[PDB]
């Protein structure tokens, strides 16, 4: 342990009195990286004995399980659920690796020596060598390199992923043709994030998502091999700190912007984050309804295309801004909504009413009804409905609590960000500690300023 | 000869404030007198 | 039709570019700017031992 | 100076450098 | 309506190229606290 | 004199906080599940909220005679 | 004593064992405090836990019913009491404790004794301030508070039909006498609201910038990272640079305070005037004079069907809220509306 | 009628703004 | 001479001797919310109705079309846009633009990227005038809720019809309807940032009297106390011990702060806390995730259904669910 006035940190923020402590703070990470791997073998195997198979996996509150299930382990066409060992053994997995990560985790924050420096050179670093510090950059994007090649080797050799839009319905589908055309792959990063673009939460095909993952493989294994060669180059030198709190804030900034991603994505793709597994997107299920209610009332006798609102609009059928035959009511503003139950029913010209009037298939009206009733609105004690709701059903979508959590944790990285980057900017400077008192820099200035 | 005799003050920040207030009153009030 | 789009609205064009005129307004006035930084560059420090930076 | 726990060597001064004056934190 | 596109996007890229190679011509360097 | 921290740390503090605290939990259990707190306070027991007269909300409606028409909206 | 040395009677050997220097300090005002301020305390705490609110109300509010926190209450009384105290020796409780509880009787017990214990705290800071030898602004700053409890809890119930519309003391009991003014009153819309936001709202902003901008302009007093510790209490220097406070705001606001006296005047100035004109606000509505309608919109949108501005949207909100609550609401009313006759868009 | 009372209204506390700003009384040290 | 063209312009934006600091991130705020200003008060003014909810009925917004200034507001962008981007140059006519609630979304892109760019400068000049950095970790908290009306909870909901109306009175329709399909005050982070602004104003009027009731005694009874201090003298102007110790006897001596400093931090703490979690809570309920829904939790013996006041709420949330965008639903869910 340590104290204050040996470090000048108080208990409240006493992990920064191992910035330059190299050992501890090895320590520090690798028993953290224990908790995250022992939180995913903990919750993994509480969602496996809380699984019932008479019962969606989204409605279970299970947000681990699709991740496995997206990967194909024990799934069948539909998003049937085969077995469940499988995910038993990823539970089990991380659930002893846990104890390896939390032993040296415990082993270098107690026993193992405070700073690596003198007696491992290997692992040493001060935080302002700046080719150790590109060298430990470059170790770790050849880990998240070849870590970015399992899901593609699981994909087009190890079985196959669930793909959701696969001819026949959605089922495991070895991904044979992985995209890796770089004007397709690099076209989803300069798109716009606005509606009918998505930035790449619409990447629509595993194909790309796969072959995505074969050019963040690539650029990453090179990548490391650039900076275990190279130093950064005097602009750089000329525009970043080089302190340990500096490098925090680049990677909080980073992390910032991902969990906002991840809230996204989760929120609006239905292609990595199936709606078998997931449930119904807010576009799925605003979309689902508009088409329910039009099989309810083709059968009932009314021609939904000349049915006109009390608005003038369509009360079915309406057209898209752009021109395309879309659902009518509230719902058009998810109109660039794509699913897989609901693009077999769309031609060029937006739906075609022709399939829409005579081949409304009856898998189609019992997925787009089980949608409805799943929609991503609950509550926080997960009742499920409007906050005018009475408390019938026990549900909160897996998506609304993956886009909640995540917006929430990446607001407060990007505060941690700032948080951080500005200390350290300060702390580099000299003055985060305090005006100086005898050279305050206002009293060197021009009055009114 | 009145030994009471003040003077007042009213320095520029004071006037800033003083307008502001009568105008952000004018602007706020004068929805409801107009109707 | 009726009137005249420039027909963008939801099609994930590159940097929202449709006319080629736009890519080089992106590379001219960026390359215009890299120029005078680079031109510019002079007054800014020669940074090239390796210590060099703001650092703690 | 000592060199304290993020770097940045305390310019001098201990903690709360007005202790000679006033005799307390 | 695309000569108004052109002129957006000379102007909207000349201030993001001032904040990028702003930051790059030594923003660091610019404090009063001297080490 | 004893500034709250040679209290908490002395024994002679837990020696009665360890008998009169639990006796006290126990009289607030005892007060409410022998239906005492129903009878003090004349809230209702979950089957004493509609009679066989009203299946419906009580209302008071009357000032000065709300005394015994309380008694005749509870059933007594 | 009073340099004149008259003999001290049993009020000086009183007085000085009240205003006596031990742990809580009592003084004369908490003659009036301790025993109010206990039992609104203790009313609320007891009537949020036991009392029920099935007769007045017809609706449950205590934990023993199976409310929790947020949805228990003490509750008005009914409005067929009128404005009546409601005293446990009143002519409607007379006497007997179990009935004065199912009466709605203990509402009046918490809020006049919270009433009176707003005044025994508000002397007791005017007695401390005079021990103290200080300037009486903390009490003239609870005024405030006076200000709205005084003109919430008790002027409006007495200018409407009874004590039932008093706000119910509980979390979600205070949410519907919020909705309850946004759809009868249309209280965002009143001026005097206004005003209470832009004070409440502002307070909130001063009490971050002056906390944020004190604690970034600090001197460098100490060697470690911990600046807190850089801080003793009789130190007679500013712990903060307020010239580099003053230039910083200067350039990033463009106009800021130079004044040390003056910013914490106007942080003590912004929330005081911003609840003394919300208290004249409720005070218009205990009337029932609103700021409901801009009348020269009613008569455009009456004679032109198609002038929709987000005015007369609010004004299609209000009609829903009063018609959906008041069957429930106000039940001493005893209106039963069939459903066709609600007020409803379309499709929901 | 009245929305060139409201301008005026709005104007005026705009230009009250900007005399606060640029024409402030500045503030003397010592 | 020596220094280049690009290096007196940096030594011009980065100069502290400007009399409104720019810095680099003024060349994107000051470009930014001078087109959202102007375009605002032409919008407020002078803008023709807008179909903000998509169903070809128009909403007036401005003075010049009947309205005041409590109920003149810039109207939302068309619910038939949606997410869309939809620029001026993406409509054929201008007036398509005014139709379809064009002018907001060019006001919201520009002044929540002129906001993120105010809290970028509030750092930097801080930076440059050797201050410590947070005063812009401040006023994030102002920056994640303005990002939360205007830009996330249109991403969750699914349109920019959805995001707060730039009025006055449009703000307390985006309020209303909001507490019918969302529950906000249920909500324990509306909860915590009511605590945060009333607290906020607590804390403002305590910390504001008890410094300016431990006044030293400096000026007469003819002058204002305000006189008493000097800009930029180097003495402190009030009594820090007689103000802790007369908050120590209020209600007790150790709930109070000794610590100048740590009152300070504290006061800057409890808005800013506050306001970021009802930042977030506006944030998870633009995913649906709600407030507390306590209908029908008290049930008696024999199944039956005791009210609360949560109930009550109910009645008057759905009543303006059943009346907020009367014409929109076909269909009997707001899923949207
Ligand atoms: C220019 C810079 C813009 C900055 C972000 C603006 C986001 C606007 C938006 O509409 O962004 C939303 C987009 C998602 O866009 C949606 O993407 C969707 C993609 O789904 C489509 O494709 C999918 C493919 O499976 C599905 O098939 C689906 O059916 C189909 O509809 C649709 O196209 C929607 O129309 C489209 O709106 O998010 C994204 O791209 C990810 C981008 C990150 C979003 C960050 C949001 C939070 C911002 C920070 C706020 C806090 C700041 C705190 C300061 C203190
Ligand atoms: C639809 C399409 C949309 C557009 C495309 C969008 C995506 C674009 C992304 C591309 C990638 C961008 C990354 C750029 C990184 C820049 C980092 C940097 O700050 O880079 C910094 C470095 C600095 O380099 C070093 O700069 C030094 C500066 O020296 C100066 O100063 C020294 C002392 O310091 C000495 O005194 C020396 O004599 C003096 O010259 C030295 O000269 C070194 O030799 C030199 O290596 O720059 C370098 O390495 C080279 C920098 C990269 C090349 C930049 C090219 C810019 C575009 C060119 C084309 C323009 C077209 C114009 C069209 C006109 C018609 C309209
Ligand atoms: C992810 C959380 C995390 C981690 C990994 C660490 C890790 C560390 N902290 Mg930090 N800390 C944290 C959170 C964390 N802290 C929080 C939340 C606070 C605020 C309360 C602090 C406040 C703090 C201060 C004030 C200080 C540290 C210090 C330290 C270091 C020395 C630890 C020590 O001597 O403890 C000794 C304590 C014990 C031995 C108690 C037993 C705890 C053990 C480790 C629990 C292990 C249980 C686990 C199940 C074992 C599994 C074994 C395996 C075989 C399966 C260590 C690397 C010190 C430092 O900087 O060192 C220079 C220091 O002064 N910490
Ligand atoms: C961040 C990722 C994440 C996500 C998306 C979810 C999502 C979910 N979890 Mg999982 N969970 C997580 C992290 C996550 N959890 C962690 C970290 C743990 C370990 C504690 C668990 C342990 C866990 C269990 C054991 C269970 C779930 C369950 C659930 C479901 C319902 C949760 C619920 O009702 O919350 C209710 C909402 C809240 C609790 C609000 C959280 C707000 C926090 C407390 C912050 C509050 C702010 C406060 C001021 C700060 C406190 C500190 C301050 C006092 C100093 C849902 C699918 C349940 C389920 O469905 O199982 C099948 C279930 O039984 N989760
Ligand atoms: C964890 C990832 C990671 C991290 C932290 C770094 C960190 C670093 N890299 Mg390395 N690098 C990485 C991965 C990483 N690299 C990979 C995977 C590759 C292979 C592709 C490289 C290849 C590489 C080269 C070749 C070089 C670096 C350099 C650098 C340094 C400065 C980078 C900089 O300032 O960019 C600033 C970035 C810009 C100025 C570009 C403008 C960015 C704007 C936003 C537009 C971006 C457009 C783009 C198409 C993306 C659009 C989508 C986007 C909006 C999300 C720094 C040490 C430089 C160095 O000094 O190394 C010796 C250098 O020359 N990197
Ligand atoms: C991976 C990210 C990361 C890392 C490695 C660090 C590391 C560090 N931070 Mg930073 N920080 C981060 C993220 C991070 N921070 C973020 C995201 C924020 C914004 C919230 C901050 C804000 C912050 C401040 C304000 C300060 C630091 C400080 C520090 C140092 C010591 C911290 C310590 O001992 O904690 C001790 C831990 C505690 C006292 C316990 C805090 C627990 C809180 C209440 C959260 C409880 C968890 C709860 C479930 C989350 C609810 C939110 C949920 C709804 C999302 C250390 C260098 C301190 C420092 O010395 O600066 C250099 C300092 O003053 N950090
Ligand atoms: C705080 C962080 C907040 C969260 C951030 C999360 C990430 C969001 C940003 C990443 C997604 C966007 C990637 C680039 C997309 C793109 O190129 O947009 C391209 C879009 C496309 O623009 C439109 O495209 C359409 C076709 O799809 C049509 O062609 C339209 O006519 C055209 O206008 O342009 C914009 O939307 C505005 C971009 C300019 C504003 C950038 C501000 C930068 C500020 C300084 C940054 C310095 C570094
Ligand atoms: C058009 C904008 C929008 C319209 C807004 C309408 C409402 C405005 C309300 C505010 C009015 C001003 C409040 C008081 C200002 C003040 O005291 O400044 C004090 C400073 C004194 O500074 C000192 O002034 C000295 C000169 S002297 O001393 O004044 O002679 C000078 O030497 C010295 O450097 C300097 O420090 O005054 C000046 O610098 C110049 C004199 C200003 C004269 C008043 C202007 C009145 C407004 C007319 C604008 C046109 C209106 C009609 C068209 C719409
Ligand atoms: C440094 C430190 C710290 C931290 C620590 C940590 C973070 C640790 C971690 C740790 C860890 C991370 C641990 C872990 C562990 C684990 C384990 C130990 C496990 C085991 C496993 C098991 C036992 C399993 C079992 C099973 C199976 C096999 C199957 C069936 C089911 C069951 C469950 C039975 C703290 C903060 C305190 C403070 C300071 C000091
Ligand atoms: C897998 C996948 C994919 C792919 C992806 C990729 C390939 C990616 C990449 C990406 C990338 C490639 C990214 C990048 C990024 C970058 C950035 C984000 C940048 C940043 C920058 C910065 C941060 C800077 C700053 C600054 C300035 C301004 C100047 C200089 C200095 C400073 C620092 C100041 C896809 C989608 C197809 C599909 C799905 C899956
Ligand atoms: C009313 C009345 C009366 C009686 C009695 C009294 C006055 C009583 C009082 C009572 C009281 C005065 C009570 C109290 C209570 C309290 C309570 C009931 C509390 C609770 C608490 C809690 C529940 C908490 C929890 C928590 C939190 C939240 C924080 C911390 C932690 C924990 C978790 C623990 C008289 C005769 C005068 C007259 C008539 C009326
Ligand atoms: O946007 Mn403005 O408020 Ca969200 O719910 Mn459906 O959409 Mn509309 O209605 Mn309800
Ligand atoms: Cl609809
Ligand atoms: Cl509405
Ligand atoms: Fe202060």
């Amino acid at each position: 342990g340590r104290d204050q006035e040996t470090t000048g940190f108080a208990w409240w923020s006493g992990n920064a009195r191992l910035i330059n402590l190299s050992g501890k703070l090895l320590g520090a990470h690798v028993a953290h990286a224990g908790l995250i791997v022992f939180w995913a073998g903990a919750m993994n195997l509480f969602e496996v004995s809380h699984f019932v198979p008479e019962k969606p996996m989204y409605e279970q509150g299970l947000i681990l399980l699709p991740h496995i299930a997206t990967l194909g382990y024990g799934v069948g066409p539909g998003g049937e659920i085969i077995d469940t060992f499988p995910y038993f053994v990823s539970g089990v997995l991380h659930l002893i690796s846990s104890a390896v990560l939390g032993f040296g985790g415990v082993y270098h924050s107690l026993i193992g020596p405070e700073t690596l420096e003198e007696s491992y050179p290997f692992f040493g670093y001060v935080w302002k060598d700046k080719n150790k510090m590109t060298n430990i950059l470059g170790y770790h994007l050849i880990m998240l390199g070849l870590g970015a090649w399992l899901l593609v080797w699981k994909a087009m050799y190890f079985g196959g992923v669930y793909d959701t839009w696969a001819p026949g319905g959605g089922d495991v589908r070895v991904i044979t043709n992985p995209t890796t055309n770089a004007a397709v792959i690099f076209g989803y990063l300069v798109k716009s994030p606005f509606g009918g673009d998505g930035w790449i939460c619409s990447v629509d095909n595993m194909e790309d998502i796969i072959g995505g993952h074969i050019w963040i493989g690539t650029l990453e294994i090179l990548g490391g091999i650039w900076h275990i060669y190279t130093t950064p180059w005097p602009w750089a030198r000329r525009a970043f700190v080089w302190s340990g709190e500096a490098y925090l804030s680049y990677s909080l900034g980073a992390i910032g912007v991902m969990g906002f991603i991840a809230c996204c994505m989760s929120w609006f793709n239905n292609t990595a984050y199936p709606s078998e597994f997931y449930g119904p997107t807010g576009p799925e299920a605003s979309q689902s309804q508009a088409f329910t209610f039009l099989v309810r009332d083709q059968r009932l006798g009314a021609n939904v295309a000349s049915a006109q609102g009390p608005t003038g609009l369509g009360k079915y059928l309406m057209r898209s801004p752009t021109g395309e035959i879309i659902f009518g009511g509230e719902t058009m503003r998810f109109w660039d909504f794509r699913g897989p139950w609901l693009e077999p029913l769309r031609g060029p010209n937006g739906l075609d009413l022709n399939k829409l009037k005579n081949d409304i298939q009856p898998w189609q009206e019992r997925r787009a009804a089980e949608y409805m009733t799943h929609a991503p609105l609950g509550s926080l004690n997960s009742v499920g409905g409007v906050a005018t709701e009475i408390n019938a059903v026990n549900f909160v979508s897996p998506r609304s609590w993956l886009a909640c959590s995540h917006f929430c944790l990446g607001f407060f990285f990007f505060i941690g960000h700032l948080w951080h980057a500005g200390r350290a900017r300060a702390a580099a400077a000299g003055f985060e500690k305090g005006i100086d008192r005898f050279d305050e820099p206002v009293l060197s200035m021009r009055p009114l300023d | 000869p009145n030994p009471n005799k003040q003077v007042v003050e009213l320095n520029r920040t004071s006037l800033y404030w003083g307008l502001l207030l009568i105008f952000v009153l004018a602007v706020l009030f004068s929805s409801y007198i107009f109707n | 039709l009726v009137d005249e789009r420039m027909n963008g609205d939801g099609t994930g064009r590159p940097f929202g570019v449709n006319d080629p005129v736009l890519g080089w307004v992106l590379l001219g006035v960026f390359g215009t700017m890299w120029a005078i930084w680079f031109i510019g560059q002079k007054d800014l420090g020669d940074f090239e031992d390796a210590d060099d930076g703001l650092k703690l | 100076a000592w060199a304290a726990a993020a770097g940045a060597a305390g310019a001098g001064y201990g903690v709360y450098r007005y202790e000679a004056a006033y005799g307390a934190a | 309506m695309l000569t108004l596109k052109i002129f957006v996007y000379t102007v909207v890229t000349f201030f993001v190229c001032l904040f990028i190679f702003g930051f790059l011509s030594n923003d660091p360097a610019r404090n009063p606290g001297k080490n | 004199e004893r500034p709250f921290s040679d209290i908490l740390t002395s024994i002679r503090y837990w020696v009665i906080h360890s008998i009169t605290v639990p006796a006290l939990f126990i009289a607030g259990w005892l007060f409410v599940s022998t239906g005492l707190a129903y009878d003090v306070f004349g809230t209702p027991r979950p089957n004493e909220y509609f009679t066989e007269d009203r299946q419906e909300a009580p209302l008071i409606t009357d000032r000065f005679n709300a005394l015994e028409q309380v008694k005749k909206l509870s059933g007594n | 004593i009073g340099t004149y040395q008259e003999k001290r009677t049993w009020f000086d050997d009183a007085d000085d064992w009240l205003r006596q220097d031990r742990f809580v300090f009592v003084g004369w005002s908490g003659l009036l405090l301790f025993p109010c301020a206990y039992f609104a305390l203790g009313g609320w705490l007891t009537g949020t836990t036991f009392v029920t609110s099935w007769y007045t109300h017809g609706l449950a509010t205590s934990y023993l019913e199976g409310c929790n926190f947020l949805t228990a209450a003490v509750s008005t009384p009914a409005n067929s009491m009128a404005h009546s105290l409601l005293f446990v020796w009143g002519p409607e409780a007379q006497g007997d404790f179990t009935r004065w509880c199912q009466l709605g009787g203990l509402w009046a017990f918490v809020a006049l004794h919270g009433a009176f214990g707003l005044i025994g705290f508000m002397l007791r800071q005017f007695e401390i301030a005079r021990s103290v030898n200080l300037r009486p602004y903390n009490a003239i700053a609870f005024s405030a508070p006076i200000a709205v409890f005084v003109s919430v809890f008790l002027i409006y119930p007495l200018g409407q039909s009874g004590w039932f519309f008093a706000p119910s003391f509980g979390v979600a009991a205070i949410f519907r006498f919020i909705l309850f003014f946004q759809g009868f009153h249309n209280w965002t819309l009143n001026p005097f609201h206004m005003m209470g936001v832009a004070g409440v709202l502002g307070a909130a902003l001063l009490c971050a910038i002056h906390g944020a901008t004190v604690e970034n302009t600090l001197f460098e007093d100490g060697d470690g990272a911990n600046t807190f510790r850089a801080f003793n209490p009789t130190q007679a220097e500013e712990t903060y640079s307020m010239v580099t406070a003053n230039r910083f705001w200067s350039q990033i606001f463009g106009v800021a305070f130079s004044n040390k006296r003056w910013l914490h005047f106007f942080m003590l100035l912004v929330p005081v005037t911003g609840l003394w004109m919300s208290a004249i606000g409720v005070v218009g509505l205990a009337l029932n004079l609103r700021a409901y309608d801009f009348v020269s919109q009613e008569i455009r949108a009456a004679e032109d069907p198609e002038f929709e501005t987000f005015y007369t949207k609010n004004i299609l909100l209000n009609e829903g809220i009063r018609a959906w609550m008041a069957a429930q609401d106000q039940p001493h009313e005893r209106l039963v509306f069939p459903e066709e006759v609600l007020p409803r868009g379309n499709a929901l | 009628m009245e929305a060139l009372v409201y301008t005026f209204l709005l104007v005026g506390t705009l230009g009250i703004i900007f005399f606060s700003i640029f024409f402030r009384d500045p503030p003397r040290m010592i | 001479e020596n220094s280049s063209l690009w290096a007196r312009f940096c030594e011009w934006i980065t100069s502290t001797e400007n009399r409104l600091y720019i810095g680099w991130f003024g060349v994107i705020m000051i470009p930014c919310l001078l087109t959202a200003t102007s375009v605002f008060i032409i919008a407020f003014i002078a803008a023709p109705p807008v179909d903000i909810d998509g169903i070809r009925e128009p909403v007036s917004g401005s003075l010049l079309y009947g309205n005041n200034i409590i109920t003149g507001a810039v109207i939302p962008t068309s619910n038939a846009i949606g997410l869309h981007f939809y620029p001026i140059w993406e409509a054929a006519s201008l007036d398509e633009w005014l139709y379809n609630g064009g002018p907001y979304q060019l006001i919201v892109c520009h002044f929540l990227l002129g906001v993120y760019c105010y809290m970028g400068r509030e750092w930097e000049l801080s930076f440059r005038l050797g201050m410590r950095p947070w005063i812009a970790v401040a006023y994030s908290a102002p920056v994640a809720a303005a990002s939360a009306v205007f830009l996330v909870y249109p991403i969750g909901q699914g349109s920019f019809s959805d995001g707060m109306p730039l009025g006055i009175s449009g703000t307390f329709n985006f309020m209303i309807v909001f507490q019918a399909e969302h529950n906000i005050l249920m909500h324990p982070f509306h909860m915590l940032g009511v605590a945060g602004v009333f607290g906020g104003s607590l804390f403002s009027a305590m910390h504001g009297s008890l410094v300016t009731s431990s006044l030293i005694r400096e000026t007469t009874e003819n002058e204002s106390a305000n006189e008493g201090y000097r800009f930029g003298q180097e003495e402190e102007t009030y009594n820090i011990v007689a103000a802790h110790g007369y908050f120590g006897r209020l209600i007790f001596q150790y709930a109070s702060f000794n610590n100048s400093r740590s009152l300070h931090f504290f006061l800057a703490a409890w808005p800013v806390i506050g306001i970021w979690f009802t930042a977030l809570g506006l944030s998870t309920m633009a995913f649906n995730l709600n407030g507390f829904n306590f209908n029908q939790s008290v049930v008696d013996s024999q199944g039956r259904v005791l009210n609360t006041w949560a109930d009550i709420i109910n009645r008057a949330n759905l009543g303006m669910e059943v009346m907020h965008e009367r014409n929109a639903h076909n269909f009997p869910l707001d899923l949207a």
